[PDB]
């Protein structure tokens, strides 16, 4: 275990060039790649509705206390005052957890453990079952699309209406949890810093990124982002998602006439209620990829593999509630 | 010196975060994990940093890894020679994704699990699943205009420090 | 409390060594260079007399200094190898291997730990000279390290024992000083030249040597052994600067009338070798600071601060068994006056 | 706007002790400081603080090679109970620090000020001498030096000063 540590902490001082030279990535994103591919080694096996085995709650618990751990030392340096048994003051520089990590990790950790106990309310009998993707009884029976899934087969014509009260309120219970993570997800992308290279690659004036076209609208006497949305093509997430991107552009250039800025940053918020599951965008991508702050690193990524644990469990509901839907009609 | 970033696509369960894993390690396993790998490999006289990137996982949450496709020198696509379903959605999903975020880069096709593809007791077994064969993989190759399929078993390790290496080659040249 | 302890030695050095977060720090490299450094130095900066480091000392230093070199472990060549099953078909594969410059020396280093530790192990029991506390009547009466306990010896000197004994100790320990400070030297030689070195280089290697050194190492006569013989190598800092100005030399040269600059090349090198010879143990130049504050190598990183660490203790240890020599012939003269 | 602070002085002075002090609030009863980094804010703007420990370049001068390299201030202590240490800041540290780093400034700064006028101590340790704070501040103005400080890293009087002091003379 110790002897296991060693093998974990030490691959990331090199980070993640294994030849030394650390000509590398930064104790940032070796952490945020580390909790990347832990949870995803992880929770690859949830493929079904029930408890994580204890073994592997065992080693996500320590290693994931590993990797969050660097935060635990990560402080404000500030002044401050102490006074003596016997009266007498003293100025000194006290310490105390970062801003952000002093809320968020316990905030997050909770989620965690949020996750892992919705799944542990699945110990003992459930009404639905799995058969092996490879087997007879698999093949006749959402799931075509992910082959390797085990497919999910509930009674007979329905099941409980206690059976199904209860996952409904499992899949609402999860989705505020998903909710949560990616609020705070969204937060630290914010307050990252905006890369050097992604200034670089910015074209010359607002109008460029916008075009003239949607410059126009941004830019005349009237306006309501609720109006500017509808007139615009947002059938597909690729078209909404290059949107955001020249939003961002924008908004980006002109913070370095204050009127459009503050409309850019209102059509953004619509964005973010509209189109919630929305992949991240350029900037984020750039934010996570030249960051050098092991802070927000630990931050984003383990809100980010929270929001996809609830995710991937609130499917493996959906799995199952359809798979009924299905049966009340064959029920016909 | 040129570095050389290597993401692997597939399917879940087509057997990647093995592939990486047998490659880089000469091991097979049993959890299971493949940490961002980098080190220096020398190719025909002159020194080579390639970066290998396994994508497992987000096959179910779009949002998880928003950094595989980022500045990606080559792709290696895997399917499972052991199922159709992969076979199908290399075209119907793969091709379009690579296409629209790292358009122009090239592709290895890779199919998977060399090793069960003539096994007439494992298909007994496991009605469900069908073999491709190399000619079928041959055809999908060029459908997709890949400019070369190799088959590979990380079981047995045929073939593959070849996937590598081609990856690497198509890179260079 | 032990995996607890070392969570905190990696977690700091992952961030490297920033403590508000943002890893507007050092490189991990330097982060671990510093942290073996400093480590040393506590522990050492005990070893204010000759006797057996005690025993949980040496039991720290043992593991974090293993907690701090583990890297090195997982350091790498990865290279094309074969492979033959049971059944005999040969498979072509990639094969890791300890990369080059760890392989060898890292063990090498932690030989002349052990020795240096043994050597202080070997002062275990009866020793003839004694030492005093430094504030007290008995001390008053190299007083320059004034914070040292001074040493006492029998007012008739040692004894031819512990007198030979000594000296083969202070040999011993020489030969673990010369050791270190090769492995830390060969590691500065194969470290990157820093893009802000070569930034703050002369344009012509005339400029860097100085008119008048150039026409020295320039002319069809050239005897190193009197090119330095006719220089002034008085102090310290005289050598050190020569040295600095060569070594400069050498890099305008390397990353660059035609014919002759392989020769005057292969002279300079010639100085250097020299200059190691002469002058054993000289501070570091400014290139060797340099290459060591930018340097990302983890690797290296590790190899030249041990090594130098190393080299420290060793020289401290010796600079102990002097003390004792020394005041062991103040006491033959005092003895005979 | 980084601040490298790197403090020097003779042994068993106090220093590698002070350090541990100023940043963690804490004594000894191994004492190790390393390499320490934070924001500090100072009058509204924000600067980065570099701390550096010199502790054993007083055994082996080849130990630390980045001790005087970027250095924007020094803390050059000596112990207050220790006339051979306050000899010693004119026949060997300011000497050092005029070769190695020029016009770097220099703050000043007897420790140990907790041991000063212990009557009992030194009928303990008859080899120590106590010096005054008159003492400190003629050699402060002798070594051509800004800020004379006192402080203990027991009490902790006068810590914070000495860096706040090492901060000031570089922002201005
Ligand atoms: N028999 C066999 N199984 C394989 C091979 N490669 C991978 N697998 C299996 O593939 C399954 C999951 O593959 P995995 O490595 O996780 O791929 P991934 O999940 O897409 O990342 C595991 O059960 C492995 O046993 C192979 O060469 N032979
Ligand atoms: N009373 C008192 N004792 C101190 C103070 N600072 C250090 N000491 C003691 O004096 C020695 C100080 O040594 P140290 O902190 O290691 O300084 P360094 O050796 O120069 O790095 C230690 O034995 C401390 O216990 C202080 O402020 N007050």
């Amino acid at each position: 275990d110790m002897e296991m540590m060693k093998d974990r902490f030490a691959k990331l001082l090199l980070g993640e060039d294994m030849s030394g030279g650390g000509k590398g990535v930064s104790s940032a994103l070796a952490l945020s790649n580390a909790i990347t591919n832990l949870a995803a080694s992880i929770f690859g096996e949830q493929t079904k509705l029930q408890p994580m085995p204890q073994d592997r709650q065992a080693r996500w618990k320590k290693e994931i206390d590993w990797l969050l751990s660097v935060t635990d030392h990560i402080v404000e340096f500030v002044p401050s005052q102490q006074t003596s048994k016997d009266g007498v003051c003293t100025e000194i520089m006290v310490t105390r957890q970062r801003g952000d990590l002093l809320m968020n990790i316990p905030a997050l950790r909770k989620l965690d453990a949020m996750l892992i106990d919705t799944l542990d309310n699945f110990r003992g009998h459930n009404e639905f079952w799995y058969v092996s993707r490879d087997s007879e009884e698999g093949q006749q029976a959402r799931t075509n699309d992910k082959w390797w899934l085990p497919p999910v087969k509930v009674p007979p014509g329905g099941l409980s209406e206690p059976s199904r009260r209860m996952l409904y309120f499992q899949k609402d219970s999860v989705t505020q949890v998903q909710k949560a993570a990616m609020a705070i997800n969204a937060q630290v992308l914010s307050e990252m810093e905006i890369p050097e290279s992604y200034i670089d690659s910015l074209p010359k004036n607002g109008r460029a990124s916008l075009g003239d076209s949607i410059y126009k609208s941004i830019t005349e006497e009237w306006f309501d982002p609720e109006q500017f949305l509808a007139m615009l093509d947002m059938s597909t997430e690729h078209k909404v998602l290059d949107l955001k991107n020249r939003i961002e552009a924008s908004v980006v250039i002109w913070k370095r006439r204050e009127l459009f800025e503050e409309r850019a940053e209102t059509i953004l918020v619509l964005l973010k209620q509209k189109f919630p599951g929305l992949p991240q965008s350029s900037l984020d991508i750039s934010k996570i990829q030249f960051n050098k702050d092991v802070g927000q690193a630990v931050l984003e990524s383990y809100s980010r593999i929270l929001e996809s644990l609830a995710y991937t469990v609130m499917s493996r509901i959906e799995d199952v509630l359809y798979t009924d839907t299905l049966a009340l009609k064959q029920t016909l | 010196s040129r570095f050389i970033k290597c993401v692997t696509v597939g399917d879940g369960a087509v057997g990647k975060t093995c592939m990486l894993i047998s490659y880089t390690s000469n091991t097979f396993p049993t959890p299971t994990v493949f940490d961002n790998f980098s080190a220096n490999v020398v190719v025909d006289g002159n020194t080579v940093n390639l970066g290998l990137w396994d994508t497992a996982g987000q096959e179910d949450y779009n949002r998880l890894r928003p950094l595989s496709y980022r500045g990606a020198d080559v792709f290696i696509l895997a399917f499972s020679l052991i199922s159709k379903a992969s076979y199908e959605n290399v075209a119907k999903k793969w091709i379009p994704e690579l296409r629209h975020y790292a358009p122009g880069v090239p592709i290895i096709l890779v199919g998977t699990k060399l090793d069960l593809r003539d096994d007439k007791q494992f298909f007994i077994d496991h009605p469900g699943a069908v073999p491709i064969t190399t000619n079928q993989g041959e055809e999908l190759k060029k459908l997709i205009g890949s400019p070369i399929y190799i088959e590979c078993s990380s079981k047995t390790q045929q073939n593959v420090k070849a996937v590598f290496d081609a990856a690497i080659k198509v890179v260079l040249q």
